[PDB]
DNA sequence: TTCTTAACATCTTAACTTTAAC
DNA sequence: GTTAAAGTTAAGATGTTAAGAA
């Protein structure tokens, strides 16, 4: 018989056994955890959570918005650092104290996308000003 | 100060943490003076 | 000191302007799909060894290869992080195994116990393996001790059942490994192709693993993993 | 130059270390030749020594020659031979659990391990033609310290016909014989526990007179008290088992022979 | 008081700097 | 301006043994 090859196994044991964290889908080793240090990793969980708690709630105090949160792998300088995808900016200082939902949003990060690839300056997704 | 922090095996997003933290004690100084 | 520090401020924002694009760069290929040094077919587990069931990992393995394991490696952490020389023999090694091989990684100063533990789970002590230290130069690297100056880890094999079938072929490797220091307490990657030329094909299992080797087919049981 | 080579900086003790010429003023060197010490009675030609050496040739398999662990079952130790001595003895990987637990039953708590890496001179020189002075005997190379040029040293390890992991090495086993009273006199770490060895291909079960001179300086060193200066006399402190021709006769030794 | 348990006991190599020629 | 000798230093999965917490 076939002597047991081993991609479609290995993907039911981290369906069975193996952590949430390394297996998405039916199977995959979840590449991106395996290359940074462990307690940082930034889960979908923890991207869907700060994505829908960006809005009601103060933007710019993040330790309100951290005691309701888990108060775990939730250090502020990561959240300042990821924040600024979601807006698409480096800079956070014009926007401070304002909300905006999730869809206008991605409706800024690609218009400034689209004023960072206009000005040939782009520094892959970051724009700078 | 500006070395240890530049350490390489040392990594990025701590980096980032510690050097934020010395941004924040220095900025507290001229705050203070 | 005012206006120095100003600059020094003035410097560490420019870090900020460096480092940040730095690691935008490198989040961005991790989110375009970058590969980490980890191979594809590597099962990891994240869980304490005295606090997770081996059952599960038992009837899993079973519904999915439809044998047992054929080699548990273990490099105990040592009590000289803590564990003990009980937790580590109680814990089920005689069922998570049928007919195989154990790789288990002791010190100087606890060799007669290994022996003994190996002895009381069902296999016959048979065979050791030695890691010895080497320098850049290709000098021996020793260092510590009380009556020798040590430069040697050693490591126990225990086997529990028959060993004559088509896998585990005899005759292979060398019992001594002369390698260099890699780390604080990280054995060498020549153990790993003696393994695989021991048990080709094989489902092992190790306990007490870091991230550091991760291998293809292998379980990795541990904790900070 | 010999520095840039694996093997020849690994091989420099070689040239330090002679062993000394025969005791001759029948002081110096004991006999106490006898048939088996198994059958002989013991601990009364000696007392209270603090190094014991058994020099063992296990036989592992039955057709080979040697003995057996139950020579050592029935080994006659008290504690008026040795009563704070640490015991040396050669041991296998067949019998080391077997080795441990007879001389746990008594009293000899295993402390610290010594051995020795096999490097073959007939792997040398098959080396040398696969890669090329080189039309000499390996025993020569053993004599002369001619060591071709070598900068991986792993692979001239020796080939051995083990039915598991390759045999290269050669294990002693020291264990401590704790008195708590008495106590031992040493100094710590003047030896390392490894020293890489030229042997010979087809008879690995052989160390030369060099190792033999490392080993014994290292018991010498290991227990200063034991060497011959103004005391010993009649208070020898060291006796070896299963005694051999070579470098047994020894200044503050008692060399136990085994008449057939 | 008693067994542990903190709490003390030294040797080789590879590199790194500093200084004396030359 | 270059090469070599001397001081330095940092690290290497040791252990017996006086002291003392239950
Ligand atoms: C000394 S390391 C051995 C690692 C091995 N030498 C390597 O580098 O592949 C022992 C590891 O076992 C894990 N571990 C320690 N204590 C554990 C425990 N109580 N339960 C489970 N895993 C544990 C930790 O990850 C620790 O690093």
């Amino acid at each position: 018989n076939q002597p047991l090859d081993f991609t479609q196994y290995a993907k039911n044991m981290r369906k069975d056994l193996s952590n949430q964290d390394i297996c998405l889908e039916d199977g995959a080793l979840n590449h991106s955890y395996f290359l940074t240090k462990k307690g940082q990793y930034w889960t979908p969980l923890n991207q869907k959570a700060l994505q829908r708690g960006i809005e009601l709630f103060g933007v710019g105090n993040w330790k309100e918005i951290n005691y309701d949160e888990f108060s775990g792998k939730a250090n502020i300088v990561e959240l300042e650092l990821r924040t600024c995808m979601i807006l698409g900016i480096n800079d956070i200082t014009e926007y401070y104290g304002k909300k905006i939902s999730e869809e206008e949003q991605e409706e800024i990060k690609k218009s400034n996308i689209a004023k960072g690839k206009k000005e040939n300056k782009l520094k892959d997704n970051i724009y700078q000003k | 100060t500006l070395e240890d922090i530049e350490n390489e095996k040392f990594t990025n997003l701590e980096i980032l943490t510690h050097l934020y933290n010395l941004k924040a004690e220095i900025v507290r100084r001229l705050a203070e003076q | 000191s005012k206006k120095g520090l100003q600059g020094l401020l003035q410097d560490i924002e420019k870090r900020i302007l460096h480092y940040k694009q730095l690691f935008f760069k490198e989040q961005n290929e991790i989110a375009n799909g970058k590969r980490s040094m980890v191979p594809d077919n590597s099962i990891p587990i994240c869980s304490d060894v005295t606090k997770l069931n081996f059952q599960a990992l038992i009837d899993a393995q079973m519904r999915h290869a439809g044998k047992m394991f054929d080699v548990i490696m273990m490099d105990p952490p040592w009590q000289l992080d803590s564990l003990s020389d009980e937790k580590i023999q109680n814990m089920p090694i005689q069922s998570l195994q049928q007919d195989g091989f154990i790789f288990v990684w002791a010190i100087n100063a606890k060799y007669r116990v290994t022996i003994k533990m190996i002895e009381n789970w069902g296999y016959k002590l048979v065979d050791e393996i030695t890691w010895v230290k080497k320098t850049v130069n290709g000098k021996i690297a020793k260092g510590h001790g009380f009556y020798l100056q040590h430069a040697k880890e050693s490591c126990l094999i225990g086997v529990k059942g028959d060993v004559d079938n088509g896998r585990f072929k005899k005759n292979i490797a060398s019992d001594v490994i002369f390698s260099e220091r890699r780390g604080q307490s990280q054995k060498p990657e020549e153990i790993y192709q003696y393994i695989n030329q021991l048990c080709p094909n094989g489902n092992y299992l190790e306990i007490f693993a870091r991230r550091n080797n991760l291998h293809d087919n292998w379980v990795s049981i541990g904790n900070e993993l | 130059e010999p520095g840039e080579d694996q093997l020849s900086l690994l091989l420099k003790w070689r040239s330090s270390y002679i062993p000394p010429q025969k005791p001759t003023n029948e002081d110096e060197y004991k006999k106490i030749i006898c048939k088996d010490i198994s059958s002989e009675k013991l601990e009364q030609h000696a007392g209270d020594v603090s190094a014991l050496f058994i020099n063992i040739k296990w036989k592992l398999s039955e057709g080979q020659s040697g003995k057996s662990i139950e020579d050592l079952k029935k080994l006659a130790i008290s504690d008026k031979l040795i009563n704070n001595g640490i015991i040396f003895i050669w041991s296998e990987k067949e019998i080391l659990s077997q080795i441990v637990d007879v001389l746990e039953a008594k009293g000899f708590n295993y402390i610290e391990n010594f051995m020795i890496n096999q490097l073959s001179a007939d792997k040398a020189l098959e080396m040398q033609r696969k890669n090329q002075w080189s039309d000499i005997t390996p025993e020569q190379c053993i004599e002369q310290e001619k060591f071709p040029p070598n900068n991986y040293v792993q692979d001239i390890f020796v080939n051995s016909e083990y039915s598991f992991f390759r045999k290269s090495k050669k294990i002693l086993l020291m264990l401590r014989k704790f008195n708590k009273d008495a106590q031992l006199e040493l100094r710590h770490q003047r030896t390392s526990d490894i020293f890489f060895d030229i042997f010979e291909q087809n008879k690995p079960n052989d160390v030369s007179k060099k190792g033999m001179e490392f080993v014994y300086k290292m018991i010498e060193t290991l227990l200063p008290k034991a060497n011959y200066s103004e005391e010993n006399k009649g208070a020898f402190k060291m006796m070896e088992l299963y005694a051999d021709d070579k470098s047994q006769p020894r200044k503050g030794w008692i060399s136990v022979y085994e008449q057939e």
